[PDB]
Order: structure tokens, then C-alpha cells, then sequence
């Protein structure tokens, strides 16, 4: 008996933690930052992204990274774009991502920025608020596990426009498991490669 | 802009998780339009932790994947900005498949379509003049138009009962049949309502 | 629908006429985009009774037509449904004169634009996001943009003060620069308002 | 000088008669019915016609019409677009354009249906009150005059959601005028050959 079931996100299938927290990206104070961690034992990755001519620095940076197939975390904030910032713009991405990498490294699992996926999302042309990010980023690594209210609260933080999350998880009879999150309310209509 | 993370426990190279979300998401994602305003930050991503060491057929990934994406996409369209009705285009009988979903877009990115929607109005001239403009094999004496199940033009012109269509409800079916092929595709919509505009204006986002 | 006549006692052959009428339409009527929804019924007709028995030089003709062509574009414009704001959006600096019209139209149809234009928001991003989806030479990091002569968008980046500039105004002017080559195209537009979504769905037209 | 003016409209260059009246095509019974005509003694013409695949019926006829670069005048009304009304919507077309030319013989001049072009605009998929736009016709050659007045009621009676009509004539310091009237407020895009 196979299910695919709503109220059930990233942390479904087994190996994968995740977490969102309250950086203060977001002037609202509501959660703004996500992270989506792979466990083991494997690292296979894929990604598919806007063929908007115009790409945001974290769509940058998760094309280069996405070439060796392998991914350890994705770090995902709202409450802005870093799209439309130039090459400081891109510093900013890449610093999230070795952020990211040593607090891992530090939490017990050896990482580097190459195996960590970045995105963003909210208004385009504004700059990162890298002291409230890089914050969250060590708090996030702290507050990441396995349960599905993990799952949960990273559905909830990478939210813009959206009023309610997105979630779904489709069980398998034959014991795997695809779980997944999704945002987006307002300039949505992906053309994907 | 649109972002979503796909996690699986089944073991599966890079290889096969990219013709998984490739296939995903041509027929979910590159078939949701909203607005019709493409974002700058628009990425799916797809992680295998393979955890449960079971390699599944491929059939099934890609499958699984796609009703993920797919369950994914009507949430999306559930809580698009503004939303007051859920719209389906279904574009049935064009020369090839393309046609149908460039149709079917055409239809769907209409301000006068989505308006019109918007105030429950069956109006399936408004629809017959945005498919008119779309780039693809037409016959103008062939086209047919249907709202949730309700014949309104026929070969061109009105059919008998038309412009009594009740469209009060959230949900609303409109397809429009070609006559001059089997392409067939679907978009999923949103009307535009007072508070698409009200969202987008009132604020900066 | 746009209907138009055109009248003259100038005198002229047919062939004259539509130099005339072919060469104004083009750079005025075909760049005059307020809602992107293309009509069943447009036509613009000009008439020649000859009474005046003066023959004038082609180019005399071309220009008068289009000068008068220009002046219905502006007033038509002016009087859109729900109209609040008479955009013009001009795109400089393209590899091709086409290339700079395609880029003018996606920048002016965009839901996002037009809903920011409303509010009075000088939300440069949304312009960006726009252009970018134009199927032309496109390089990000070339690409400058002023609303109303006040520059808020520098080579891809923001400038210095853009979320600050005043566009309470009914006239705005968008000039984009692509910095590609050297084509040019201007379109006339209007605003997405809650006047223009309550016209067009409270009743049927 | 070469003027450029507003509120004056096809009656402004000589050889030309024009009015508006209310048939009563629209319920609210503005002026819905207007009338074009060239006085000769030139008759030559060129037109422009939206390239949307759906093109109404009078539009296909006035494509017909305009193969042969003359016309006498143009019938346009206003309430109603007559697009997609199939053969018997074309045929409509077609006893209006006849009608027209009736009313000119009956007037004092020698005028057949393949000199008078049609145009529409309103509603899609609406059949037009025939029996109205008939008795508007006799109405309007009627009430058709060289003066300024003449062109303000055609292009008020041309509108639809518009709310003031749209004139303008170029006195050209030669000694002979361009005028112009137009209309629509909405589904406005042309894309005209
Ligand atoms: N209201 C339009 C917002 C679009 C933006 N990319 C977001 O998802 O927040
Ligand atoms: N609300 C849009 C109506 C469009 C129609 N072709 C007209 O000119 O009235």
C-alpha cells in the first residue's frame, strides 16, 4: 500500500535532518532560516533551476555546486533575494556557505562549502544581513533533527507571501520514502532547467 | 519565486535523480503559472540519502517524484497570492503537445480571462480572443470551450446555454479542444482577484 | 478593441495610403500595449476623398499619418480602463530594434510592474525580473535602469538612493538600458489598478 | 504652421460627411451607431486588421472589401462585436454593409455593398439586433454632415468602456487635413497587418 501524505515534509525519508529559526532577516521576527541536512550513508544530489536570464547569486552558486552531484545541507532564508547584488552579492552566498560548512564541521561532521546548497528568496536588490545569517546559521546546526517538526518549522521558515506551508510525503510499499517542501504565492511560474 | 527541497531514502546515483526531477518537473512546476512573472531564484533540489539501501526501478522514482511535485504544485496554486479561484486549463486536439500547453498558457496569463474568472464570469469570448494570439496551428471554426463540463462554444460559436454556466465555486475547469490534432496539456491557475493587486501594491515584495 | 478612422483631402493613390497607414500602425499602434490582451475586431482605416486636389511627397503623408496615429496612441492611453499612471517603457542599448521592442512589451505586460506602478513603487527589481524572461542578448551585469530620469538600477546592482524615488505622479517614464548594442523601442502602458479588476469582472465586456 | 488638434475629428479634411445616433443596440441607449462617408471625388483607401487568428466577421469582410482599395464609407456600431457568430454572423455583416448602401442610393448616391467597410466592437459571441441596426442605418445617412459636430457624434457613438472619445486633426500648412477618431479602453494590444 503506497500513501502520499500532506502534513509530512523533508524529514519523512530516513537520513535527513532539518530546522528553521528566527534570525531577524525577517523585521516580522517569524522564522526566516532553513536547514535541510543528509545524514548518510549516500550524497546524491540534483537540481533544476530558472532560465531567467537574471539569476540570483544563490542560483549561482548551487549551479557550480550541483556539477559534482553531491550535496551534504541546503541552507535556505527568506526575507530576501540576495539577487541582483553583483559579486559582493556572490561573497555573500559563498560566506553562507562556508559558514554553514564549519559549523557542521564543528557540530562532528566533516564539511565543506562545495556540499552546501544555498538559496534565497523575498525582494529582489537588497543586501544580506550577514551578522543576523551567520547567527542563525550556528543556531540552525544546533536545533537540526529528524522529527517531522523539523521538517515543519524549515517549511515554515522559507516562506515570503505564502499563508499557510507546503509539505508532502509519498511513502512507498516497498519501505522508501520522497519527502518534500515548497514555497511560493506571487511571481510563480517556473521554467526550470 | 518558487523554491522547494525533495529528500529520499532510496539509493539512486546523481544520474538517476536527475532524470526523476527532470521529468518532475516539466509536467508540475513548468506547468504552474500563477502570475505569469518568472523569478530570479527559482530552484528544486532533490537529496538521496539512500538510508534505506533499497534502489528502487526507475519507473517508480520518477513516479513517486512526480506526485510529490505534483501535490506540491496544487498547494502552491491553493495559496497563490490573492487566490479566489483554482483554475485548471486543459488545452485538448492540437496539431502536437507544445501547441497545446503555448495554448493553454496564452489562455491562463489573460488579464481578461483571469478577470473575468475572478467575477465568476463564464465569458468564453475573452478565452477565444487570448487563444487566438497564441503562436500555433488554429482553425477558428474548429475551437470548442468547456467550463466544468459545460459545452459554451462550439465550432466556433456559442452553443445553447452559455451564458448560464454557474461559476460561483472555487474550482474551475476551463477546456478548450483544438479539432486539428491529439496534443493535449494542462496549466494550473489563479484568477486576478482585488487582493493580487491590494498584495502587490499596498507593500514591497 | 481598438477601432480607428483615418480621413484626408489630401490626395493619393491606394498604394500611398498604406505607406502611410502601414509605416504609423507600426510605431504607434503596435507599441501601444495597456492590458497585453490582443482583440477579434482591431482595425485602422484611412480614407482619401481628395478634395483639397494637392498631391503631397510620400514622406509628407508618411509623417502626417503617423503624427496623428501618435496623438490617438496618447489619448487612448490616457483613458484606459482603470488607468492611474501613462507608462512609458523604453528599452535602449539592445543587440537588435527587435530585440529592444520584445524587451519593452515584457517589461510592460508584467503583472508585477504594473501592480508596483500602481502603488507607486519604484520596485526596480520586479523590472529586472521581468526583462530577463525576453527571449533576446541579455547580459545581467549590463544593465542600467531610471524611473523618471532618476537612475535606480546601476550594471545589475541597485543605486544609491532607488527605494526612495517619487513616483506618486500619473506620468511615469522607465528607461532601460542593455548595453548590447544600440537598438531602441518605446511601448505605451498603463497600471494593473483595483479600477482596471473591478471593470473587468463585476460585469461582462 | 502644421497644427496638431484635438477635438477635431473625421469631418475636420473636406470631402467628408459623419454622424452618431442612438439605434439602440446598447440598453442604456447612448450613442451606439456611427457613419463615416467619403464625398468623393477620390475614393481611394487602405486598412490594417488585428492578425488574432479569431477575427470577426466584419472585420473578414472589410478585409474582403479593402482588396480593391476603394470605399465609399465605413459603418461601425458599438454594443456588440459580432466575433464568432458563424456564417449567419458574417451574413449580418453583410446586410449591414448592404443596408449602408441603400441608404446612400436613397440618399443621392450610386452606392453598392462592396464600397461600405464594416466594423464592430463590444461582446464576443453576441448576434447583433438586426432589426435595430437597420432602422439605425436610415438614421444615420439621415443625420450625416460636413460639420465638426458630425465627427463628435460618430466618435462618441464608437465607444465602449471608454469615457471620452478620441480626436484629433493635423491641418497641414499645404492647405489639407489628416483626421482622426478612435476608441478602446480595453483587450487593448493591437498587433495590426
Ligand atoms: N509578491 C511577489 C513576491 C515574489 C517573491 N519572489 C517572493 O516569493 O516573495
Ligand atoms: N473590458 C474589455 C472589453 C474589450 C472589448 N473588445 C471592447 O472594446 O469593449
Amino acid at each position: 500500500t503506497t500513501r502520499l501524505l500532506r502534513a509530512q515534509g523533508v524529514t519523512a525519508p530516513a537520513g535527513f535532518r532539518a530546522a528553521g529559526v528566527a534570525a531577524g532577516i525577517k523585521a516580522s521576527g517569524a522564522l526566516d532560516l532553513a536547514l535541510v541536512f543528509n545524514e548518510g550513508p549516500d550524497y546524491a544530489a540534483a537540481g533544476v533551476f530558472t532560465r531567467n536570464q537574471v539569476k540570483a547569486a544563490p542560483v549561482l552558486w548551487t549551479q557550480q555546486v550541483l556539477t559534482t552531484g553531491r550535496l551534504r545541507a541546503v541552507i535556505l532564508n527568506s526575507g530576501g533575494a540576495n539577487a541582483c547584488t553583483g559579486p559582493a552579492g556572490f561573497a555573500d552566498t559563498h560566506a553562507t556557505a562556508e559558514a554553514v560548512a564549519a559549523a557542521l564541521s564543528d557540530w562532528g561532521t566533516e564539511t565543506g562549502a562545495i556540499e552546501v546548497a544555498v538559496c534565497s528568496t523575498g525582494l529582489i536588490g537588497d543586501r544580506l544581513p550577514m551578522d543576523k545569517l551567520l547567527a542563525g546559521v550556528a543556531h540552525v546546526v544546533h536545533e537540526m533533527h529528524g522529527g517531522l517538526v523539523g521538517g515543519d518549522e524549515a517549511a515554515h521558515a522559507i516562506m515570503t507571501t505564502d499563508n499557510v506551508p507546503k509539505q508532502v510525503a509519498l511513502h512507498h510499499h516497498d519501505n522508501w520514502t520522497v519527502g518534500g517542501m515548497a514555497k511560493g504565492a506571487g511571481m510563480l511560474a517556473p521554467s526550470l532547467a | 519565486t518558487m523554491l522547494c527541497v525533495l529528500t529520499t531514502d532510496a539509493a539512486a546515483e546523481p544520474a538517476a535523480l536527475e532524470r526523476a526531477l527532470r521529468r518532475a518537473a516539466a509536467a508540475t512546476f513548468d506547468r504552474l503559472d500563477i502570475d505569469g512573472s518568472c523569478s530570479t531564484n527559482d530552484t528544486v533540489l532533490l537529496l538521496s540519502s539512500g538510508a534505506s539501501e533499497i534502489p528502487p526501478a526507475q519507473a517508480d522514482l520518477d513516479e513517486a517524484v512526480l506526485r510529490v511535485c505534483d501535490d506540491l504544485c496544487a498547494q502552491l496554486q491553493a495559496d497563490a497570492e490573492g487566490v479566489t479561484k483554482r483554475v485548471t486549463v486543459t488545452v485538448t486536439g492540437a496539431a502536437t503537445e507544445d501547441d497545446a500547453l503555448v495554448a493553454a498558457r496564452q489562455i491562463a496569463r489573460d488579464s481578461l480571462v483571469k478577470t473575468a474568472l475572478f467575477g465568476s464570469d463564464p465569458n468564453w469570448g475573452r478565452v477565444l480572443a487570448a487563444v487566438g494570439m497564441a503562436p500555433i496551428t488554429l482553425d477558428p471554426d474548429r475551437i470548442s470551450v468547456s467550463f466544468n463540463g459545460a459545452a459554451v462554444c462550439v465550432h466556433g460559436v456559442g452553443a445553447p446555454g452559455a451564458r448560464e454556466v454557474d461559476l460561483s465555486d472555487a474550482d474551475i475547469d476551463i477546456t478548450v479542444d483544438l479539432g486539428v490534432g491529439d496534443g493535449q496539456a494542462r496549466i494550473r491557475t489563479t484568477d486576478l482577484s482585488h487582493a493580487y493587486v491590494e498584495e502587490n501594491s499596498a507593500y514591497s515584495s
